[PDB]
């Protein structure tokens, strides 16, 4: 003790310096992310920036496929993102064997949360700064979007965004939702959801994206897939002919 | 400030510029909870400007909201609250 | 110190109502204000 | 100013916002009056200085024809009875006579701080300057056609009072340029430099992240130092590829 | 000072602790390694500095194998580099027994990846002062990966680390783009030699010995070999025609 | 010019207006008048405006005194500016 | 090579105070309002569900947890500390009083396990206290209806009404006056809702309000209408609609 | 019949795309005027009116060009008379250049509104 | 038809198209019929979402009943329907019980009838052990007794209520009873007693939040006493505040209330 600048404990202001700084840098990959739910589907659209032309884009991912149905978006630095991915994928696999049943978004969420809170007390071990967005299309509750933060906090969403332009995306989403008074998009076919999502993104970060600048993952009933470059291009093209 | 005190301040700054029929005061009172008159004045003045630049005579419920969101935006941080996390 | 506050607050109610001689009614009303201030925090 | 707004394109969003807040009230008061709202009166710039911030401030003055009036904060403290008071007042007084004019007050943290440990070493002189400033706004001295711009590195010692409109209304930030913005700022900076007939801006733009306008100008000049080395006037796409990666290596 | 110069047990506002920053530096004071991905293979190359006449060629080589098809080369501190491959070898060997398959290159990358990440969340376990460039050919194709002190890895088309990393990458992105990828495994050896040459200008106070290796599907047939003999001499000669610094 | 300040308004009124208008009645009760008032919080929020509104309404002179421009740097002017004001 | 650390993170100070525990007392204060009223005829616990993004939901958040069927618990302090503690507490209650017994745990006895856990984490370095204080409200047939309070140290005390979260003293003071003697469970709900209204401002909805009683166990709460074989829940959360009716009725 | 409806829609999308939100002219405001004039000839008044409004929910090329097109259509209506005077009430109530500033210094905005006053008087 | 939604709808228009009596048959049919979830509330059908809708048919019907002079049927209907709700969910029973005493007094009633309902309601509350709601019902009784001019009877009842609030629940209720007390005394023409009763209301009012209207009623009394003890000048500035508060309230203060205050602002000036 007598230390808080070398080890992690409660602050008397009550705002823990290690948790606050972990809230702050995550953005060191130049990412901005969102996930929304459609009536039947859950779509993630995510930025990609390629900083060299000695790099392939197709090994660059921020979505990791946990199981067959479960997706996870990590917003963070990538050595920490992956560390969580390795751990999450085994715990998911272990659960599936033991309990005969595919891991819930919320349960994965909760379990990684409780562990990070454990590492926060620990004076010899640090917490991961990772912000983990767990998504799927469960059939026992529909579409679900559940977000954790490194603290140990997690809560249920209607749709979510992460990155510094969190506020801008938030507003775009709030406006749509107030108008329909619904917490989802009811558009039949996933396709129309992905395109809408893409429009709102273009508004928020205020730039047109390319095939190699987005990476899109969609969750469907009983299966999860990331979408390819050629398909991503179809989306950008089709909205150019609404006006 | 309490709900009845707040209502006057929104009314008063709005008196001096144009007003809408489509406006509702009722929203403005919920959206600011217990925020000093210095702060409330601040939003309303900003909003009255933002509208004129947007080429509008009347000050709609949407113009008011965007001005509130601009002025409260100072979080470059991802995630907020450590008060209970 | 509070007792002193009560007496001058009472006087301000009579004074407004344009009288120079204070009453029990003013003294209760003044006390009720001072009491609320001690109830804060 | 010394630069125009095409000389520093790729700060776009910030250009568009400043245009509308300073130029436009001069050109029409009329629209703001019919509505009945007051006109904008204040602009704040924060960001690190000479990355694009200083550039904006000059560029705006040029188009309006506005007279740029630079105040050094440590000229407004001098050690005689009543001189500190006079400089700020005189400066505003003349801006109203000769309006439009911009009073650019650099570092309103030396001239309108609010302490942190409540000393008055020379920090009562800080109160004197801040006080004078408020008086003119708060009074019947009339700014509307006379414009004030404050610049301060990080906003941490401005009272809630200034953040109320009719003091500072508009508070402009500095972010880092788009992809689209990098392409635009590169175009202008390698335009003005001599080059091979075939050139690729786009190539550079991908590799660059976390740069600001001053960092993008340096990349233009970095390529050229190696072209003086190579005994020519012509940057190649080949200089630029090196230049951009080196500026990139030396920082985040 | 901030207390995070000697702790790994807490979170820092740079997103990473200063002691991890100190390990990155050590990478930059080693001597140049590259990796060239090809349309049929991968090529590894290294600079080894000669200071003294007493050294013996190709036994003090910093290129080490894992298995028989996986090539690993590193820059920075020698003890950290050996420790790293030695762990990789155990875990690889474990993989080989358990699944009765040769290791994938993306699998090997994880296996190292978790071990390198683990000693940055622990204060009691020292970061690596090496950046290791590795890859081979496997049953998914050929793959070039490069691993950092951070635990950072991504897939490459060309990769570099060590003193001449900047210079080298500059020449490399140009050549890799001008070709489809640096053409075929034979071509790449001459190019590689030219990079090791140019890079020596950043180090020209001491001499070098160029040491090259490969694992190429179509020109070594699935095995890792050092590139030597007639071919290694030939490549220095080719370099000395064009560059004459 | 500013509304919603009901509580501070009432306060000011009894503080400032009433001893000037009705000096006789304090001394007739036999209790102290108020003589000094402190306004604390940020100025220029609508604060200064109430001050100014009473000053005109009672037909009193407004004298705006810069406290911080007494801050002169010798024995000369400043301590004598205080006498005269 | 690690796990050799066990020096404490809670030490004595020169006022003989405990450093972490002072720090944690704040954390409770920065929480939101939660209360408990024991009517003798039951127990009512209520809290504000609040959330940290407008896009989040507090309808799909929970701040009352079931510990065992007949017992529910609520807190003021930090969200992370509460989740790990509830999990560990749910574990020991099953293992040690339904494998060694079969009757669901008496309340007080469950409080003693939660207290032991929290104090254990304060003694031993490499863990720190949990930053939370609970009101664990239950029912048991041999005790009747019960209410316990657990402090962040690990200390406990019984209370027949108490309040925690912002304006703690003042909320509790309000209860003393409005409720005396023994009054109904129903009536105590009407009161609890009012008390919770005065603490909070800017949310008044039943989708941000959670009120639960321990006061009846129905076949409807048993999940079967057959002949009983276990006690089942005595815990019941009142609906968002149900909450809304009663706010109108103040 | 259909051919003219397509010609108005197909040319509109190309016109907005040619203009962009960057410049005043890049549209030929000839195509805009040409389109509007073709439509009035093409179909009945209730149809013309519906279309001209639906187009205005977009950018509409400029605030001045919209006002020019509105004002031409307005004269044709007043000319046609009978039940059509009634239909002008609808057109004037939908648009927001006569009731909200967009660049309201035009003589024409005000003038349409004067006609609406005359219809109301009767 | 044979549908809860259709038959609510039909019934509502049916008053207007034809008569109240044709509509009334529909309305009773709804009570009597339509199977819904859980326990009954009409005894022959089961009801919960229907019983909620039935409350809106009850208010509409109750409006018509006061004009018809089925006021007497209304008086019976309200106590009788307490036990209807009693059988299912408790929460519904609270809300509906308080709302119904208000529904009757919302529209013009016979006083004798109005009183008879209030006493029985207090009795239904007694069976249980609620006292939250029951302190409230006694206010309504006091107010009615006063209007009838059985001023002693109001005085006795108000005294007991006063003692309950100063050691038990409902702080806001206190303010309303002080004002009412003043009205009891003022009319009896005892100026002293009302004037102190009013000080007590003012004190109370500012302790705590009170509704816009409750305060605004307080200034109306303050204006009244300053006309009876003279100085109209000050009485006007009070009617001015009351009149502003009523304006922003819109039609949520009564037509007739708004009218009396406008009358008093005009009147005050003529006296001055």
């Amino acid at each position: 003790a007598g230390y808080d600048r070398h080890i992690t404990i409660f602050s008397p202001e009550g705002r823990l310096y290690q948790v606050e700084y972990a809230f702050k840098a995550t953005n060191q990959t130049n990412i901005n992310s969102l996930a929304v739910r459609g009536k039947d589907c859950t779509v993630v659209i995510s930025q990609k920036k390629v900083p060299d032309k000695l790099l392939d884009p197709t090994t660059v991912s921020y979505i990791f496929c946990i199981s067959r149905t479960i997706g996870m978006v990590v917003n963070g630095p990538i050595p920490d993102a992956r560390n969580a991915a390795l751990r999450a994928k085994a715990e998911a696999a272990e659960f599936r064997y033991k309990y005969g049943y595919d891991m819930p978004c919320d349960v994965l969420a909760k379990r990684m949360a409780n562990l990070s809170q454990i590492y926060t007390q620990r004076a010899y071990m640090r917490p991961l700064g990772v912000i983990l967005t767990f998504v799927s299309v469960d059939e026992e509750l529909g579409p679900s979007i559940y977000k954790t933060d490194p603290a140990g906090y997690y809560v249920g969403y209607k749709a979510t965004a992460t990155g510094p332009k969190q506020q801008e995306i938030t507003t775009n989403l709030e406006n749509h939702f107030k108008k329909s008074k619904i917490d989802h998009i009811n558009e039949e076919s996933w396709e129309k959801v992905v395109e809408f999502a893409i429009t709102h993104m273009i508004d928020a970060l205020g730039t047109e994206f390319s095939k190699n600048d987005l990476e899109v993952g969609v969750a469907t009933k009983d299966k999860f897939f990331t979408l390819s470059a050629e398909n991503i291009e179809e989306r950008l093209v089709a909205i150019a002919e609404q006006d | 400030r309490d709900r009845r005190e707040r209502r006057l301040i929104f009314g008063t700054i709005a008196s001096k510029m144009s007003l809408a029929p489509e406006a509702d005061l009722d929203s403005l009172i919920i959206r600011n909870d217990s925020l000093s008159g210095a702060v409330i004045a601040a939003i309303m003045q900003e909003a009255g400007l933002r509208a004129v630049r947007k080429n509008r005579y009347v000050i709609l419920q949407s113009d008011l909201e965007e001005a509130y969101a601009t002025q409260v935006k100072t979080d470059n941080t991802v995630d907020k609250f450590d008060f209970y996390k | 110190a509070d007792v002193k506050g009560v007496c001058t607050e009472a006087g301000m109610y009579a004074l407004r109502e344009r009288r120079i001689h204070v009453t029990q009614e003013d003294f209760e009303l003044a006390v009720g204000k001072v009491m609320n201030k001690n109830q804060e925090t | 100013g010394e630069i125009t707004f095409d000389g520093i394109g790729g700060l776009t969003e910030q250009i568009r916002e400043l245009r509308e807040v300073i130029e436009l009230p001069l050109k029409n008061p009329e629209i703001f009056q019919r509505v009945g709202i007051k006109p904008p009166k204040g602009v704040l710039l924060y960001g690190p200085p000479g990355t694009g911030k200083t550039l904006l401030a000059k560029a705006v003055a040029a188009t309006i024809g506005a007279n740029f009036i630079f105040s050094p904060a440590s000229g407004i403290v001098d050690k005689y009875i009543g001189e500190s008071a006079r400089i700020i007042r005189e400066m505003f007084a003349y801006a109203k006579e000769h309006e439009p004019c911009i009073i650019f007050m650099d570092e309103v943290d030396a001239i309108g701080g609010r302490r942190f440990s409540e000393g008055t070493s020379a920090d009562r002189e800080i109160q004197r300057t801040l006080m004078e400033l408020l008086t003119q706004m708060d009074g019947f001295d009339n700014l509307g056609q006379t414009k004030i711009i404050m610049a301060t590195n990080r906003p941490d010692t401005l009272d809630p009072a200034l953040l109320r409109p009719g003091r500072l209304d508009r508070k402009v930030e500095i972010p880092l340029p788009n992809e689209a913005g990098r392409l635009e700022i590169f175009k202008i900076h390698t335009a003005k430099v001599k080059k091979t007939g075939e050139f690729d801006f786009e190539a550079a733009v991908k590799m660059s992240d976390g740069f600001n306008g001053a960092d993008i100008r340096n990349c233009a000049t970095e390529a050229g130092f190696f072209a003086i080395r190579d005994d020519r006037d012509h940057i190649n796409p080949d200089d630029l590829m090196k230049a951009v990666r080196k500026v990139a290596e030396v920082k985040k | 000072g901030t207390g995070y110069d000697l702790s790994n047990s807490v979170f820092s506002p740079d997103g990473r602790n200063f002691q991890v920053e100190y390990a990155v530096k050590a990478v930059e004071n080693g001597t140049t390694s590259i990796g060239i991905k090809c349309n049929d293979g991968v090529v590894f190359a290294v600079e080894k500095l000669i200071t003294s006449k007493l050294l013996v060629p190709q036994k003090n080589v910093k290129i080490q194998v894992v298995d028989r098809h996986i090539g690993c080369v590193y820059s920075g501190l020698i003890p950290d580099g050996r420790h790293l491959v030695n762990r990789g070898r155990e875990e690889a060997a474990s993989f080989k027994k358990l699944y009765k398959t040769p290791i994938p290159i993306p699998a090997f990358a994880d296996r190292l990846g978790q071990y390198v990440q683990a000693h940055t969340l622990y204060n009691s376990v020292r970061p690596f002062g090496v950046s290791t460039i590795f890859g081979g050919v496997d049953k998914n194709g050929a793959h070039l990966y490069m691993l950092e002190p951070s635990g950072s890895y991504w897939g490459y088309k060309g990769a570099a680390t060590g003193k001449g990393r900047q210079s080298a990458k500059a020449e490399l992105e140009k050549l890799v783009d001008h070709h489809p990828e640096g053409l075929s495994a034979r071509e790449a050896v001459k190019q590689a030699a030219k990079i090791i040459y140019l890079a020596h200008e950043d180090n020209k106070e001491k001499d070098f010995e160029l040491e090259i290796s490969w694992c190429s599907l179509s020109e070594t047939n699935g095995l890792h070999k050092f590139v030597k003999g007639d071919l290694l001499q030939e490549a220095i000669d080719f370099a000395q025609k064009e560059i004459n610094g | 010019d500013v509304g919603g300040l009901d509580m501070q308004k009432q306060e000011i009124r009894e503080a400032v207006e009433l001893p000037l208008v009705q000096a006789d009645l304090y001394e007739q009760i036999g209790i102290d008048p108020p003589r000094g008032v402190l306004l604390y919080g940020p100025p220029g929020t609508g604060k200064t405006m109430l001050v100014k509104a009473v000053a005109n309404s009672t037909k009193a002179a407004f004298i705006r005194v810069n406290g911080s421009e007494f801050v002169h740097k010798y024995l000369g002017e400043g301590p004598r500016m205080v006498r005269d004001v | 090579m690690t796990d050799r650390y066990s020096f404490s993170l809670t030490t004595f100070s020169p006022s003989g105070k405990l450093g972490q525990i002072d720090y944690a007392l704040t954390a409770v204060k920065q929480g939101v309002t939660s209360l408990g009223i024991k009517a003798t005829n039951g127990v009512v616990i209520a809290t504000e569900k609040k959330s940290s993004s407008p896009l989040a939901m507090s309808e799909t958040l929970s701040k009352v947890s079931l510990l065992t069927p007949d017992i529910g618990a609520v807190y003021s302090g930090m969200g992370p500390d509460y989740r790990v503690l509830v999990d560990k507490s749910r574990k020991v209650a099953h293992t040690s009083y339904k494998r060694i017994y079969g009757e669901y745990p008496p309340t007080k006895l469950l409080v003693s396990e939660v207290a032991k856990i929290m104090q254990e984490a304060t003694q031993s370095g490499g863990v720190r206290p949990f930053g939370v204080s609970l009101l664990i409200a239950g029912h048991d047939e041999f005790n009747g209806f019960s209410l316990y309070q657990v402090d962040p140290s690990g200390s406990y005390f019984p209370w027949k009404a108490t309040a925690i979260g912002k304006g703690s003293v003042a909320a509790k003071t309000f209860l003393e006056k409005r409720w005396n003697d023994e009054l109904e469970l129903e009536d105590a709900i009407h009161i609890a809702l009012l008390t919770l209204k005065e603490s909070v401002e800017g949310e008044f909805n039943g989708d941000t309000i959670e009120l639960a009683i321990i006061g009846d166990e129905n076949p409807d709460l048993l999940g079967y209408t057959g002949i009983p074989t276990d006690k089942g829940p005595r815990f019941r959360k009142l609906t968002s609609q149900e909450i809304n009716d009663r706010l109108e009725a103040l | 019949a259909q051919n003219d409806c397509n010609s108005a829609l197909d040319q509109l999308l190309v016109l907005e795309k040619k203009t962009r939100q960057a410049s005043d002219l890049a549209s030929s405001k000839e195509v805009l005027a040409k389109i509007v004039d073709l439509l009035a000839s093409r179909n009945k008044w209730d149809d013309l009116n519906e279309q001209l409004t639906l187009l205005s929910k977009k950018h509409g090329q400029l605030k001045l060009s919209i006002q020019y097109m509105i004002q031409k259509v307005m004269e044709y209506l007043k000319s046609s008379k009978s039940l059509d005077l009634n239909t002008r009430i609808s057109v004037i109530e939908t648009i927001r250049v006569v009731t909200e500033n967009k660049i309201f210094v035009e003589v024409e905005r005000a003038r349409v509104t004067k006609d609406l006053v005359e219809i109301k008087k009767e | 038809m044979s549908l809860p939604g259709s038959k609510l709808e039909e019934a509502r228009r049916l008053v207007n198209e034809k008569q109240y009596n044709e509509a009334e048959q529909v309305y009773l049919s709804l009570l009597d019929k339509d199977s819904s979830q859980s326990s009954a509330a009409a005894g022959a059908s089961v009801d919960d979402k229907r019983r909620n809708e039935q409350e809106t048919s009850i208010l509409e019907l109750g409006q018509l009943y006061v004009t018809m002079g089925a006021k007497d049927k209304l008086r019976e209907f309200i106590p009788h329907s307490t036990e209807y709700m009693m059988q299912f969910a408790k929460s519904k029973t609270v809300k509906v019980l308080k709302t119904l005493i208000e529904k009757f007094e919302q529209v013009p009633d016979s006083l004798d009838d109005q009183i008879f309902v209030c006493e029985k309601s207090i009795e239904f509350a007694k069976r249980e052990k609620r006292v939250f709601l029951k302190h409230s019902l006694s206010i309504k009784l006091a107010t009615l007794h006063y209007q009838k001019k059985q001023y002693k009877d109001s005085l006795a009842l108000i005294n007991d209520l006063l003692r309950e609030f100063k050691k038990l629940d409902d702080k806001p209720s206190l303010v309303d009873v002080h004002l009412l007390e003043s009205k009891v005394y003022h009319k009896l023409r005892n100026l002293a007693k009302s004037k102190a009763s009013l000080t007590a209301a003012r004190t109370a009012a500012n302790s705590i939040y009170c509704p816009t209207q409750t305060v605004a009623e307080l200034d109306l009394m303050s204006g009244i006493l300053h006309c009876e003890d003279k100085d109209y000048k000050t009485a006007f500035s009070y009617f001015f505040e009351s009149f502003e508060s009523y304006h922003n309230l819109t039609t949520h203060n009564s037509y007739e209330k708004a009218c009396q205050v406008l009358k008093y602002m005009l009147l005050s000036k003529i006296m001055l």
